[PDB]
């Protein structure tokens, strides 16, 4: 990317690195709480929400 | 000893209303044996319940 651009004036170009942390989770403990419903019917099939 | 006609006002009703996604079926039905409407249907369509 130097080289280019030491040889090139109207056309540049360029490079980066940047590094991430995201860090996961809400307020509280009441906000991270979930449910889910679960059937299985005589079949053997399950129907799941 | 005679027979008996049940005689219920409301006559033998339903409505049987496709989703259009993975075979999903909903039966409306004046039943006394939801599960049973559900196996005969699955069973007839060859699907999961």
């Amino acid at each position: 990317v130097e080289k280019f651009n030491a040889e090139n004036y109207w056309k540049k170009k360029g490079l980066a690195m940047v590094p991430l942390k995201f860090p996961v989770g809400l307020g509280s403990r009441a906000a991270g709480q979930a449910a889910a419903l679960v059937h299985i019917y005589l079949d053997g099939s399950v129907l799941v929400t | 000893m005679g027979g008996q006609e049940h005689f219920y006002m409301e006559t033998q009703s339903m409505l049987v209303v496709p989703k259009g996604e993975d075979q999903e079926m909903d039966v409306y039905v004046s039943t006394q044996f939801p599960k049973y409407i559900q196996d005969i249907v699955a069973s007839t369509l060859k699907l999961p319940a």
